[PDB]
């Protein structure tokens, strides 16, 4: 069966409950190659997520609905045996795999939620050809009228409240921020940008070379240094990887620390999430679900010797990276979505009814 | 005449270019140093025209970097040592109404200065016992010698956290997570965007500072201004660890290049490519916490408000050497 | 340890800024508005070098008087510069005889160019250099000097690329070749005779030209009348090692920069790259050199602004500018990425998109430059536009309505420049 | 079914050794995975091969016997019929401990379409971070001219090359390249017209790269018999984890040796650091050989050997000298003196 990596080194008291896989030790060591208990599908893809290679949120449910179109391509019926029942019950041990491998987020909750609320809406008189086409195509309207119709609606209307000269401040990759601004900048309005990425994971390059590839200006600097900028800023469009129910905008982790310093500064906050973010679970504080990062990436080269080359000898040292922070649901101002710019703590109403 | 000549010349320059020596306290002792050699071994007969030496010699010593602000102070407390001398041996113009006797009384008042300067961290750290109790946290950005040594001595007898971030700009709290874990105090290391998600969780905040202006708007490495900010919003107290030579006359828009743009080939490196043409990538290694964040700075003499620096500053730098 | 020279040729070898080199030599230019030989004189005295030797050919009295004044021909400095000079060499490799022939350099010099712009603290590489020569006795004779940097880095012109091929074992030498138009790639297979442990031949090299050196390297270009560049110096002894091998070695900096300025390309993207604090200390607001004269003070943007500026109404300034003493900006103007030197002149409406002065320079109301260099004293009438790469230098002027093409370059004299200097791009005489 | 790892074998023959030469890349495709594995056959040296073939003890493979003689890639040609997935090709003549869940994680990791085992003129260039590679041609093509498209390093401007490395001839191919393979006709070697062609064709968005994961635990044979010797020198200590199942005595001179069933010991004899297992006459005086001895043995009164290896129905007895020779497979030798030479077959 599929084993569960080891965590590794040692975690932080305030967290024994969350863990921390590292790289190196990946899960395909302790499986058969032509993968048995799980589908090639579903090892590619939890390999290719442990190894870090998709990360923006998009992407991340994008991968998961391919893999999830091939997975129901090939799926076989076993005898006296319904597809909507043993379907979901060959689904969940997958499920458990691409949390063995990188903890699922809000953006694959709620898919995985709609296909086995979907799933189970196919008839018992539904032949396997007929309802496996049109699951496939289920699947398609989804990711369609969700994260390629949304973006198209959030970017027009995010280019109605976009001025002329200012500075819009972004947060790292994000699909639905760069879009915004591709788009708003060849529409005709024309602006600065000031890019901002934290490290070990510097998830803002990416903003960075996808922006100085239209046109327009850029500007990058570590999270830190953005309690300077802040001055001459006039938005903060902030990326956000999952929204909640209390109102609040959980997302990578600099995002809090940039709301609060840019709403002490004044400069109005917004975010940019699409529909199928808004689950209902609620978290207060950003310590009870989050997902420990391979620590030993931490630190970096300075001068020629590294400051924490041998790291886990020390007894009491203890590293840690969060991935997940939480932003308060009063500094938040903007919840741009395809239905309005509805305001923050107005969620639960709207995109939950 | 030409040794005290070369010396300067040499301070100048290690200073002009980069960090010598290392640890800011050094720094003040080399610029005693100099001032003292100054002091004896120059050419100067009334105490107004000494004044103006040093004048037109400090100019110079604080705008060849004008962030690096131990030598600056170091100079406007020589200065107002000469004035106290003067008052005394008086016994406001500047005549010679006194002679060598003056230059002996004023090496004796920089010898106590010496002195009290160099048992600093001993008093900070004898000290520091009495804000600390057992299983609390305490964050400490940057590596400040002085806050290491207040918290790796304040662990002989209680046990608690220290989660100590890191400046991002370039990673040296790591040095500093270090040093205090092979002394075991249960330290912790993180990357400084993850601040206001783990401040709910902080007893206190024993940051390390630069410098301290009049207001007690301290100017400190950088990133400190969010994590006071966030430390202002949990109203979790700060005790900016910073000793007495850090103090600085100044004011806050009185001078341009308050922070320290520094070569930003450590923020987007160069082995980038293409887009490092059109990109003007910043990198501010020294920001500006405003004063009523700060609650508690613990000086040599013991814990002051924000809102008494000014005294300390009538105390130690005369009301007129605010411009040097 | 004995004192670290410097040879210091301080003449670039070919005729690549023309008409410009007419005026004065390549290495008095004002980037940012300092003179290039006193970056270099900076850079070797940051580093720690005790003498630079330098060395000159074109326009002796230019150099010569400039470096009298300089900060460093003061008694003062830690690092004497003294100049020699004569009109005989004119090729490095002449200058290397002349440096064995006279017998002045003893161990370990650093054989750069008039003109890198550079902050590269080459102590640890010379002491792992010094580590690797007295460990085998005297077979390394040449130290190179390389920055890291993706092959589409602006500052990399199309006659710089080096595809090197280095042993990665000690970092050595093994290939060296320019890429001056290339689609493929030459590489003796000789390389891969002994060492079986890994060439990474590498593109990703950045020449920076601070090549260091031995006595023997001295010695080995007297063997030899037909060594002329430290390139084909490198080229021969790699393809001759086999006999008298003085096999070369390399040392790559990560953190440091430094280029060197070869044609107007380079010197733009080095003049911006030296205003954009890319290479601290060395930057404007430190003022190196002492003088008051550009003694500016940094501000926000990275617009930096000198003394008495006096710019005027509605002169929105936009990001990476200087401003030398002196100048005057009109009213409603609009600056960026320019370099306005001391003592220029401005009017109204008259954008300077990355644009470079040096002093002297008037341009009137309505002009609208870009990205082009103008030389002392260019005065510019008015309803002027240039266009890209558009140099115009020396006393030239531009009359009214008449714009020019795209890489048109005007000046005085008839048969170097492009065209000649009149109340127009017509009109020549 | 993700894979049908087939195993070429063209050229007894292979099955040497203490144990079948086949069995090893067996071994390593029943290890892991693999409840299925199809191997090739020719009239090399029999059409026949299945037959003996099938006296293995892992028996869930399908053997294909074909016709006269032809190369490799032409069998994955002939063998493309049966062939629906992702193809495992492997080299019947490997043995290694390497953790396959390397290779193919580095396949189906980077959503690849060709990878390769590979060993520290085969000029081979892998890339900066060690797993993709930009460089591979042997010199029988290039003349004296190593030459590189200017592209693939403004691209990676990092290529590392590597002179010395040994192919372990380990692939797993996608689908759309096995059709390539089967549309053109052109090519009829794979590691030698394919993957020299595929790194030649980086692109056709559709890429196609390749990663050639380099290691350090063991490398191939062939029909070198240098090679042969040292590999089985190797496998005497590889097979603790890979006798393991034997009946014997040995009360003489042995110690962690191939000790099989089928035989019993005798004494006086000391012959360590060698091989023999199973149909051992060892009760006669043998001195010390340090060496190799294949099936179907014969050898008593007081032998001696150095450093050589006897093939099938080989006799050498009485007082046998001589030092690195290859007894051929039938002859029996006895009263002479062998030098350092070969033995007549």
């Amino acid at each position: 069966q599929v084993p569960t990596r080891k965590d590794y080194g040692s975690k932080v008291s305030l967290f024994s409950h969350l863990p921390q896989y590292s790289r190196q030790n990946s899960l395909t060591q302790f499986m058969s190659i032509p993968s048995s208990v799980i589908h090639p599908a579903m090892v590619r893809l939890g390999l290719q997520y442990s190894q870090g290679l998709v990360s923006g949120s998009n992407a991340r449910c994008i991968a998961l609905l391919r893999a999830l179109q091939q997975v129901i391509q090939d799926y076989t019926t076993p005898p006296n045996e319904e597809l909507s029942r043993d379907l979901v019950n060959k689904l969940k041990p997958y499920m458990s795999f691409l949390t063995q491998c990188r903890p699922l987020s809000a953006s694959m909750h709620n898919a995985i939620k709609f296909l086995n609320k979907e799933i189970t809406s196919v008839g018992s008189s539904k032949r396997e050809e007929e309802a496996k086409s049109e699951l496939r195509a289920a699947i398609d309207r989804y990711v369609q009228e969700k994260i390629v119709l949304a973006a198209q609606a959030i970017s027009r209307f995010a280019y109605q409240k976009i001025s002329n000269g200012d500075v819009i401040l972004v947060y790292g990759c994000s699909s639905l921020v760069s879009r915004i601004l591709q788009e708003a900048w060849t529409e005709g309005r024309r602006f600065r940008v000031v890019v901002v990425d934290s490290r070990p994971w510097l998830e803002g390059r990416h903003t960075l070379r996808s922006l100085v590839h239209a046109g327009v200006p850029a500007s990058y600097l570590l999270i830190p240094a953005a309690s300077y900028v802040l001055p001459e800023v006039s938005k903060v469009l902030l990326g956000a990887h999952a929204l909640l129910a209390n109102g609040s905008v959980m997302s990578r982790v600099g995002t809090a620390q940039l709301a609060l310093v840019a709403r002490a500064h004044n400069v109005p906050v917004l975010v940019c999430c699409e529909t199928y973010k808004f689950c209902e679970r609620v978290q207060t504080d950003a310590f009870v679900s989050n997902e420990l990062d391979d620590p030993d990436d931490l630190q970096c080269k300075r001068g020629e010797h590294v400051a924490l080359a041998n790291w886990q000898n020390h007894a009491s040292l203890r590293l840690l990276n969060l991935v997940y922070d939480v932003t308060p649901p009063e500094l938040v101002d903007l919840v741009i979505t395809e239905l309005g710019m509805i305001p923050c703590s107005s969620v639960p109403v709207v995109l939950r009814v | 005449g030409s040794e005290l000549s070369e010396r300067i010349e040499s301070f100048v320059e290690t200073l002009k270019r980069g960090g010598g020596p290392r640890s800011s306290e050094e720094m003040a002792r080399e610029t005693l140093g100099l001032l003292r050699q100054i002091i004896t071994d120059h050419r100067w007969s009334n105490a107004g025209e000494l004044m103006e030496l040093i004048r037109r010699e400090g100019r110079r010593m604080t705008a060849a970097q004008p962030s690096e602000t131990t030598v600056g102070n170091m100079v406007r407390r020589v200065l107002k040592i000469i004035r106290e001398e003067y008052g005394r041996l008086h016994g406001n113009e500047d005549f010679s109404f006194h002679y060598a006797q003056l230059q002996s009384n004023i090496i004796e008042a920089i010898n106590e200065l010496l002195v009290e300067l160099e048992g600093t961290m001993e008093n900070i750290a004898a000290q520091a016992l009495e804000h600390i109790h057992s299983n609390e946290v305490i964050m400490t950005i940057g590596f400040s010698r002085t806050v290491e040594a207040f918290l790796k001595e304040a662990a002989r007898k209680r046990k608690f956290h220290v989660i100590v971030a890191e400046c991002a700009p370039f990673c040296q709290g790591h040095e500093m997570a270090v040093n205090l874990s092979k002394a075991g105090i249960e330290t912790t290391v993180m990357t400084d965007a993850a601040i206001f998600a783990v401040m709910s969780r902080v007893n206190k905040v024993i940051i390390g500072t630069k410098t301290i202006l009049a207001n007690g708007a301290l100017r400190a490495v950088t990133g400190t201004h969010t994590l006071a900010l966030a430390a202002k919003h949990h109203s979790t107290p700060l005790i900016v660890c910073a000793p007495m030579f850090k103090l600085s006359p100044q004011f806050p828009n009185e001078e341009d290049s308050f922070h320290k743009f520094v070569a930003p080939e450590e923020v987007l490196p160069f082995t980038e490519g293409d887009i490092l043409e059109k990109v003007s990538v910043h990198c501010p290694v020294f920001d500006y916490v405003p004063p009523e964040l700060i609650t508690l700075f613990i000086s040599n003499i013991g814990g002051n408000a924000p809102s008494y620096i000014y005294r300390l500053m009538s105390e130690l730098y005369h009301p007129d050497d605010h411009v040097l | 340890p004995p004192p670290l020279q410097a040879v210091l040729v301080a003449d670039s070898f070919d005729r690549r800024f023309f008409p410009i080199s007419k005026d004065q030599p390549r290495v008095l230019l004002p980037l940012a508005n300092v003179a290039l030989i006193d970056y270099t004189l900076e850079f070797l005295t940051a580093t720690g070098v005790q003498e630079t030797f330098v060395f000159c050919c074109w326009k002796a009295a230019q150099i010569k008087e400039h470096l009298l004044k300089s900060k460093w021909c003061r008694p003062t400095s830690l690092n004497v510069v003294r100049i020699i000079t004569s009109e005989l060499y004119r090729s490095l490799g002449d200058v290397l005889r002349d440096v064995d022939a006279k017998a002045l350099v003893r161990s370990d010099f650093l054989l750069v160019y008039g003109d890198v712009i550079s902050n590269i603290n080459i102590t640890r590489a010379l002491e792992e250099h010094r580590l690797r020569r007295k460990l085998e006795k005297n077979v390394s004779v040449m130290t190179m000097i390389f920055k890291e940097s993706s092959p589409s880095h602006p500052t990399r012109c199309h006659e710089d690329n080096v595809v090197v091929a280095v042993d990665s074992t000690t970092n050595r030498v093994l290939h060296f070749q320019k890429t001056q138009g290339l689609r493929r790639f030459a590489f003796p297979l000789s390389l891969f005779q002994g060492s079986s442990d890994g060439v990474e031949v590498r593109y990703d090299l950045l020449d920076c030209h601070i090549s260091i050196c031995s006595p023997q390297v001295a010695q080995l270009f007297t063997d030899n009348f037909d060594y002329q560049t430290r390139d084909d110096f490198v080229r021969g002894l790699l393809v001759n090692e086999e006999i008298l091998g003085n096999q070369i070695h390399m040392h790559v900096t990560a953190k440091e920069y430094g280029a060197r300025v070869s044609n107007l390309h380079m010197y733009s993207a080095v003049c911006a790259d030296v205003i954009r604090r890319w290479v601290y200390p060395l930057t404007p607001e430190a003022n190196f050199t002492d003088s008051t004269t550009q003694s500016c003070t940094h501000s926000r943007h990275n617009i930096y602004r000198g003394p008495e500026v006096s710019l005027g109404h509605g002169s929105i300034l936009e990001e990476n500018v200087l401003l030398g003493s002196g100048t005057v900006i009109g009213s409603n103007c609009f600056i960026t990425n320019s370099v306005i030197g001391p003592g220029c002149h401005i009017g109204d409406n008259v954008v300077l998109d990355q644009t470079y002065l040096w002093q002297g320079v008037r341009v009137a109301a309505g002009a609208q430059i870009h990205q082009s260099l103008l030389c002392d004293n260019a005065e510019v009438k008015e309803r002027v536009t240039l266009k890209p790469r558009s140099v115009l230098t020396s006393q030239v002027v531009v009359g009214p309505n008449i714009t020019l093409p795209e890489g048109s370059v005007i000046s005085l004299h008839p048969p170097d420049a492009e065209e000649d200097e009149d109340d127009g791009e017509f009109s020549d005489d | 079914m993700e894979f049908q790892a087939v195993v070429m074998a063209v050229g007894p023959l292979l099955p040497v050794g203490n144990k079948p030469l086949i069995w090893y890349p067996l071994n390593l495709l029943e290890r892991v995975g693999f409840e299925e594995v199809i191997v090739v056959t020719t009239r090399d040296v029999q059409k026949a091969l299945c037959a003996e073939f099938k006296m293995k003890m892992k028996p869930d493979i399908v053997c294909i016997p074909d016709d006269a003689d032809m190369g490799t890639a032409d069998s994955l040609r002939y063998i493309y019929p049966k062939l629906k997935t992702d193809v495992l090709v492997l080299s019947c003549d490997l043995i290694t401990d390497v953790a396959l869940h390397e290779v193919v994680d580095l396949f189906r990791a980077y959503d690849a379409s060709l990878a390769m085992l590979m060993r520290k003129r085969d000029f081979i260039g892998v890339d900066s971070t060690g797993k993709r590679l930009l460089f591979m041609a042997n010199e029988a093509d290039l003349d004296e001219e190593l030459v590189i498209k200017g592209s693939i390093l403004q691209k990676h401007p990092r290529i590392r090359f590597h002179t010395g490395l040994v192919d372990a001839h380990l692939y797993c191919l996608k689908k759309y390249i096995v059709d390539f393979l089967m549309e053109n006709g052109s090519i009829t070697s794979i590691r030698s017209e394919l993957i020299p062609y595929l790194v030649r064709k980086q692109f056709s968005l559709k890429s196609l790269d390749i990663y050639s994961f380099i290691k350090e635990a063991n490398t191939l044979n062939l029909a070198p018999y240098d090679a042969c010797w040292n590999a089985c020198r190797g496998d005497r200590w590889e097979d603790l984890s890979r006798s393991s199942a034997q009946i014997v005595s040995k009360h003489l001179v042995g110690v962690d040796s191939l000790i099989g069933p089928e035989t019993q010991i005798g004494e006086k004899s000391s012959i360590k650091r060698s091989v023999i297992g199973s149909s051992c006459l060892i009760k006669d005086r043998v001195t010390i050989t340090n060496c190799l001895l294949m099936n179907s043995v014969t050898v008593e009164e007081g032998s001696n050997i150095q450093g050589s290896v006897i093939c099938n129905n080989a006799v050498i007895e009485k007082g046998a000298d001589i030092k690195d020779c290859l007894i051929g497979s039938g002859q029996r030798i006895e009263a002479k003196a062998k030098r350092v030479n070969e033995v007549i077959v």
